[PDB]
């Protein structure tokens, strides 16, 4: 299994609404390759500051989006995103 | 954390690499069973496939 590459888990980030986890951006990491999400996959388009402010409880007003070519692309809908734990 | 998978593997893992296995959270948007290998490489798993439960059955009869 060479192709399953890209086919680990990977870490997402929380929300309040009981709305589907969400990956930060549109790539992940799996061993020891930088992997795309599917395209349509749920994800959050932050600035390099907000990431800067993401703890483990709801303190950023994260941009939801939907992965586009490996992409974030905005919807317009806002959700309080935080780190587990 | 919060782990989900992105996408599958949909080839076959040899039962003789196999070590563990867990399922994803109910709130991913993907459900998959991870299965995690004697290397230590988590391979995501459609859940729905007849050879992942086969596979889960197998190292559940383990015990």
């Amino acid at each position: 299994y060479e192709e399953a590459r890209c086919a680990c888990p990977a870490r997402h980030l929380n929300n309040t609404n009981g709305t589907v986890l969400k990956l930060l951006g549109c790539h992940y990491f799996c061993n020891g390759t930088l992997c795309t999400a599917p395209d349509g996959y749920p994800c959050y388009n932050l600035t390099a500051q907000q990431v800067r402010t993401l703890t483990t409880y709801p303190n950023t007003s994260c941009a939801v989006g939907v992965c586009m070519k490996g992409t974030c692309v905005k919807n317009g809908t806002m959700e309080q995103c935080f780190k587990t734990p | 954390g919060r782990e989900c998978c992105l996408e599958y593997f949909k080839g076959a893992i040899p039962l003789r690499k196999l070590k563990t296995w867990y399922q994803t959270s109910e709130d991913c948007s993907r459900d998959a069973i991870v299965f995690v290998t004697v290397q230590g490489r988590a391979i995501c798993s459609d859940p729905n496939n007849k050879r992942v439960k086969n596979a889960v059955k197998y190292l559940q009869s383990l015990e």
